[PDB]
DNA sequence: TTTTTTTTT
């Protein structure tokens, strides 16, 4: 076969190292996308998503979901198709669409009598990128509302009934209702779809692109010093036809090191295999801390709230802490994992207004 | 299911489609060939019935036989009865009788049985006007007509329902 | 490097027959199971052996794990020797008696053996399976032979081999061939043939020598007063979800039954088989042979668990709280999906059916665990289908027309509540259905049938199912400035049709939100609920059981409920007149009143409703219609 | 060939 793990005791020793040092969460979070500036949340959620949470199978045969599932709102040029694309490189088990031209019988299952497979049948345990997420009929949208919480493609039509299993992850950018963001609208009023799809993203990300003179120089400057880039080992007419990176001026992060592509493909592999278990001062945070985030109210700090609340969001906390314990070779998780996916969360929940309406 | 029946001799065209029947026979098994070039025979066996006698008496609907078997002293009895001044009342009302009020309902249903007078050519067999009546409900959910058609469809020898 | 002396094989089969043993319950002895079975096929009580062969490998006898695996190993040989030693077995046990008469073959063999009167002759004369009639099955336990569909390949061919499935395909039980008996024109000789596969073929010429040199030329006539027949069926079986290896659609395979094991299985059944693979007479190809079928939808003896409960009754608030105990509250949506789990009775006077069925509609905000208790629910009934709103059909729901490409042919195929007939469907996602594929039910949800009139056909289907529906409301959540129908966008006509209708909320509360987050991180520590109270609680399959229970007992209404009954309905009649934001009531509310009494009787076991279960239909009526108008 | 049905675009 021609169309991927491989591991010495070197490689062993270096894993052992770098989970022992202090910050591992994020040193790989800095390390995951470098050749892209600013981003620091959303790629903290991607690593998040790469590991991935627990699944419960309890004892009568009931299931919890243990995936993750994350979206990008924006303005465009904004590197949302970007990310996409880089995350079908790191993940294995990857399958890419559009929303343009996909209809949500070939995103699911098809009949053609046969049965016949859709995209995210075929990403079972992996995941799934969706570009163009917005430009999707509503008929389409409603198709996935059981895989997206139940794991499950149910078809009963002529002569064929059966299930199908679609365990995997989704991952999806969108535009805003008016192909631009409105500041003088609310954050739902932009977004413009409906709670019972809002509310089965673990995290939702709204992306603005500001007119701002020192976020302007800053990006500019970034830009032009990776396109100035050339390796040290070339000749200036040529053409295209260890463990950490050496040349890092295309990066712009100045000092701070950053580890190679293949040792953080061989580190996510071996994490994700952990099996981390929850302790008492972990629950007590998470109760506590789900009350005070659906008791707060926002006319106190001239904020507003960009995503719904509700019981999954629980699980949510739950799956992060989960995930952040993975990246530490933990075999429990604590009170330093539930407090980092807190703000995380906290991040991801509130908005201030923008400037145009201050 | 569906079932094959072989009719030999004078029990040949002797009812029709849509006629409800009860069969006497022989049940009876034969076997088939493999290819219909050859002697070989497959194992499992075609089975049928050879019939002896078909039965349509069924006294639960108006009976299916132009009325030719009725007594003397039957339509006497039937000759008294219709001199009651009750007679609307007295028939409708006794059809659907677990149906409670709706008693105009009740004698347009009672129309719909009787019907009109036939008016056809003879030479050509063909219906020359109508004398069937046709009876539309239009009404409010929860007030029993699809049991009222339930009741017209177990009633007669000859009904179909069909439904949406 | 083979062996072929039977004798010894024969002397080690009878030695497990005769030595196998199980204690008496109350300690005064031993039972021989086997041989009190070999008994009743003797005596003509029976018509078939089941063996385990996992007792013969647990055995306490000589070379019993040698015996175990070579009847694994050539399965399709020692069914013989265990019909040679049963029959040895059986003349040993009848002695100079015999076996009475029964059937047609039974009188002809009986009279025959004495006309030839009027072993060594007996059995030239006779073939085996002419002269012994009686069947043997083999079943396994042990997960060693524990396969799927996909893994049945060329290694197992001629070996027992022992899986798991769904049945998608199965036909009417035929008459199988098995000897053929013919007869000569000339000589009055008889010729016995016995059949094996799918084909034979009649010889023709008289083959009796005294005919042969006579040159008689007698015909050879077949006769099936002398042949033997036996019940053959065949299914189709489907690979089990968890089997299936990932992003992979499951695969099927033909199986072949006869015998005493047909009529087990009809279509929508999961089913554990034990049987051999083989060949049909250089590439071949395969089916399946079943020894044995056993209905996991089934499977007076009664559990100890059950007896408890039997004995303690007032067991009402703990089937309801047994119902999904991961889910915290909804106790009295509980009780509302315990009582549509057992429903009423059917009623039947003068000609007019009515339904005993009942039909709930749930509704609620996101997050509020609506798809998990219509799971659990699923889980729980003995036939149910679960169907969402944009992946079924209305011929999907109801039933098909279906053009064979092979023949040409029209034919009818059964949907989902055809399917779950008896039963219980669950329809998920119910708003987002068509209208014109959502109107499909209206027929089944009060008349219980399914009439169709297209191309050549023309039927009538039976569909007795309870439906169970869950929705969202009209804009995914419950606006308190809009009208109960507003809120609920469904039709009049439809919406009379659902004898209990509710609202599930979530608001937030500082101290609810902080209750419900411990219940949930409990349950995810320790994968099962708190149980923080220390009350009893009812499994799940002794729960099924109960509830099985429940199902067969029909309980009378009391003619002293009637001014209560009346009373309530023109009381809640009313209230649709005069309110200000009104719902729809109609003559059905009546029969729903009294199908809930009597579901309440059914589950207190009784045989006589009560004014309490009267009251207590009436108190989740007052709760369901409450649940419309929070917060006012 | 022509006809009738149910899923898909
Ligand atoms: N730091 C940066 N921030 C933003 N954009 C960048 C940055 N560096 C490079 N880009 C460029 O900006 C573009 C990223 O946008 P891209 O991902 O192609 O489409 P998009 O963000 O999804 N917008 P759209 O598809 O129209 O909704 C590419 O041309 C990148 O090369
Ligand atoms: N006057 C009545 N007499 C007898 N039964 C009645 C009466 N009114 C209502 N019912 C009962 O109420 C139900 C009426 O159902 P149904 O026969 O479908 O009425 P319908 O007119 O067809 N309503 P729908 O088909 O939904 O438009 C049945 O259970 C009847 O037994
Ligand atoms: N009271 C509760 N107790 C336990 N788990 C709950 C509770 N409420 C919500 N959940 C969890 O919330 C998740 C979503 O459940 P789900 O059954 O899909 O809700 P839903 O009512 O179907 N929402 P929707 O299908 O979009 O209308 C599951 O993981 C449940 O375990
Ligand atoms: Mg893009
Ligand atoms: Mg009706
Ligand atoms: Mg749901
Ligand atoms: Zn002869």
């Amino acid at each position: 076969m021609l169309s991927i793990p491989n591991f010495e005791p070197q490689d062993v020793k270096d894993v052992r190292k770098i989970s022992k040092s202090r910050n591992p969460f994020e040193l790989l979070a800095r390390s995951l996308a470098p050749s892209i500036c600013g981003h620091e949340e959303t790629k903290k959620a991607l690593l998040c998503l790469l590991l991935g949470g627990m699944e419960k199978i309890l004892n009568n045969g009931s299931r919890l979901r243990g995936d993750i599932n994350v979206l990008l709102i924006g303005d465009p040029s904004v590197a949302k198709s970007q990310l996409l694309r880089y995350v079908l490189r790191m993940a294995p088990r990857a399958i890419t669409t559009t929303g343009r031209g996909s209809s949500g019988v070939g995103l699911t299952a098809a009949v053609t009598r046969r049965l016949e497979a859709g995209a995210m049948v075929l990403a079972d345990r992996g995941v799934v990128c969706i570009d163009e997420f917005d430009k999707m009929s509503d008929i389409d949208r409603t198709a996935i509302h059981e895989v997206m919480e139940q794991g499950r493609v149910t078809i009963s039509k002529a002569g064929i009934h059966a299930k199908l299993n679609a365990r995997c992850s989704v991952l999806a950018a969108a535009n805003p209702v008016y192909g631009r963001y409105n500041p003088f609208k609310s954050p739902m009023e932009n977004i413009g779809m409906q709670d019972s799809l809002l509310s089965r993203f673990d995290l939702i990300f709204v992306l603005l692109d500001e007119h701002d003179a020192d976020k302007d120089a800053n990006v500019a400057e970034h830009v032009l010093k990776l396109h100035t880039y050339r390796t040290q080992g070339e000749a200036d007419g040529t053409v295209l036809p260890s463990i950490y990176e050496e040349n890092t001026q295309w990066a712009g992060i100045q000092d701070t090191k950053i580890l190679t592509m293949d040792f953080m493909r061989k580190y996510i592999h071996l994490a994700r295999s952990v099996q981390p278990k929850l302790t008492d001062e972990a629950t007590e945070y998470i109760s506590e801390v789900y009350a005070d985030i659906r008791s707060f109210d926002i006319t106190k700090t001239d904020q507003e709230r960009t995503m719904p609340v509700t019981a999954r969001q629980l699980e949510t906390l739950i799956r992060l802490s989960t995930a952040i314990a993975k990246a530490r070779f933990s075999k429990k998780v604590e009170r330093e994992d539930t407090e980092k996916a807190y703000n995380l969360l906290h991040f991801a929940c509130f908005k201030e207004k923008p400037k145009a309406r201050q | 299911h569906t079932v094959s029946v072989y009719a030999h001799g004078s029990l040949v065209e002797s009812v029709q489609p849509g006629d409800r029947i009860t069969v006497t026979g022989i049940f009876r098994a034969t076997g088939m060939k493999v290819n219909p070039k050859q002697r070989a025979l497959a194992s499992v066996y075609r089975t049928s019935i050879d019939a002896l006698h078909f039965r349509k008496m069924d006294t639960s609907r108006l009976h299916q036989d132009n009325g030719e078997t009725i007594t003397e002293e039957r339509i006497q009895q039937i000759i008294e009865l219709s001199k009651r001044p009750d007679i609307m009342d007295a028939l409708a009302q006794s059809i659907a009788p677990s149906i409670y009020e709706h008693d105009d309902v009740k004698r347009g249903l009672l129309c719909l049985l009787f019907g009109g007078t036939r008016k056809d050519d003879e030479t050509t067999n063909k219906t020359k006007l109508r004398s069937e009546i046709n009876i539309l409900l239009c009404g409010d959910p929860g007030t029993s007509k699809s049991q009222m058609l339930q009741y017209v469809y177990r009633l007669l020898p000859r009904s179909q329902y069909t439904s949406g | 490097t083979y062996n072929t002396d039977w004798a010894a094989e024969k002397t080690k089969i009878r030695s497990f027959f005769d030595e196998y043993y199980v204690d008496n319950e109350d300690g005064s002895g031993k039972a021989f199971p086997y041989r009190d079975q070999v008994f009743e096929i003797a005596r003509r009580d029976k018509q078939a052996i089941v063996v385990n062969v996992d007792h013969i490998k647990e055995s306490d006898i000589p070379d019993a794990l040698e015996l175990s695996e070579a009847i694994t190993s050539n399965t399709k040989r020692y069914e013989v020797l265990f019909k040679d030693t049963i029959s040895d077995m059986i003349q040993d046990y009848l002695g100079d008696k015999q076996a009475p008469v029964i059937d047609a073959l039974d009188a002809y063999m009986f009279q025959r053996l004495h006309m030839d009167r009027n072993l060594q002759d007996k059995r030239k004369k006779y073939p085996p399976q002419l002269l012994q009639r009686f069947e043997v099955y083999f079943t396994t336990d042990d997960a060693a032979h524990e396969t799927c569909v996909r893994n049945i390949k060329a290694t197992e061919i001629g070996h027992l081999v022992s899986m798991k499935g769904v049945v998608i395909r199965a036909t009417e039980v035929k008459p199988c061939v098995e000897v053929m008996t013919y007869t000569c024109d000339t000589c009055a000789a008889e010729v016995y043939q016995p059949v094996k596969g799918m084909q034979f073929t009649p010889p023709v010429n008289c083959p009796n020598k005294e005919c042969v040199e006579a040159k008689a030329n007698g015909r050879l006539h077949m006769q099936l007063r002398g042949s033997k027949f036996v019940k053959f069926q065949e299914l189709k079986i489907q690979e089990l979800s968890e089997q299936v290896p990932v992003g992979s659609i499951p695969r099927t395979m033909t199986v072949h039954v006869y015998g005493e094991m047909t009529r087990k299985c009809n279509t929508g059944n999961v089913v554990h088989v034990s049987g051999v693979f083989l060949p049909i007479m250089l590439v071949a190809d395969t089916y399946l042979e079943a020894h044995y079928i056993n209905n996991l939808d089934d499977n007076g003896v009664q559990s100890a668990e059950l007896e408890v409960l039997r004995r303690k009754g007032d067991n009402y608030e703990t089937l309801a709280a047994s119902i999904a105990p991961e889910i915290f509250g909804h106790v009295d949506v509980k009780k509302c999906l315990l009582m549509a789990l057992v429903g009423g009775n059917d009623n039947s006077s003068n000609g007019m059916k009515i339904r005993g069925c009942i039909n709930v509609l749930m509704m609620g905000d996101p997050g509020v665990a609506k798809s998990q208790l219509l799971g659990y629910v699923n889980r729980l009934a003995p036939r149910s289908q679960y169907t969402t709103g944009r992946g079924s059909s209305g011929v999907g729901l109801t039933a098909a027309v279906m053009k064979d490409p092979v023949t040409g042919e029209m034919s009818l195929e059964g949907g989902a509540l055809v399917l779950a007939d008896g039963g219980i469907c669950c329809i998920d996602e119910f708003d987002k259905m068509m209208d014109h594929d959502r109107t499909a039910i209206h027929e089944v949800m009060e008349q219980q049938t399914i009439s169709i009139a297209k191309a050549g056909i023309m039927t009538t289907l039976n569909a007795r199912t309870a439906i169970i529906a869950a929705a969202n409301p009209a804009y995914g959540r419950y606006n308190p400035n809009r009208s109960i129908e507003q809120n609920v966008d469904l039709p009049a006509a439809l919406l009379s049709r659902f004898d209990l209708i509710l609202l599930m909320q979530d608001k937030a509360d500082r101290e609810n939100d902080k209750i419900l987050a411990e219940h949930i991180t409990y349950v995810h520590q320790h994968g099962c609920h708190p149980n923080r109270e220390k009350k009893d609680l009812i499994s799940l399959e002794t729960l099924r059981e109960y509830i099985s229970l429940c199902k067969t007992y029909t309980p009378t209404v009391d003619p002293a409920l009637r001014e209560r009954i009346v009373e309530a309905y023109v009381e809640m009649r009313r209230d649709a007149r005069y309110s200000s934001d009104p719902t729809f009531v109609s003559p059905r509310m009546i029969l729903g009143i009294v199908r809930m009494a009597t579901a309440r009787a059914k589950l207190r076991l009784s045989t006589i409703v009560d004014e309490s279960d009267v009251e207590e239909a009436l108190r989740l009526m007052q709760f369901a219609k409450d649940s419309l108008r929070p917060e006012q």
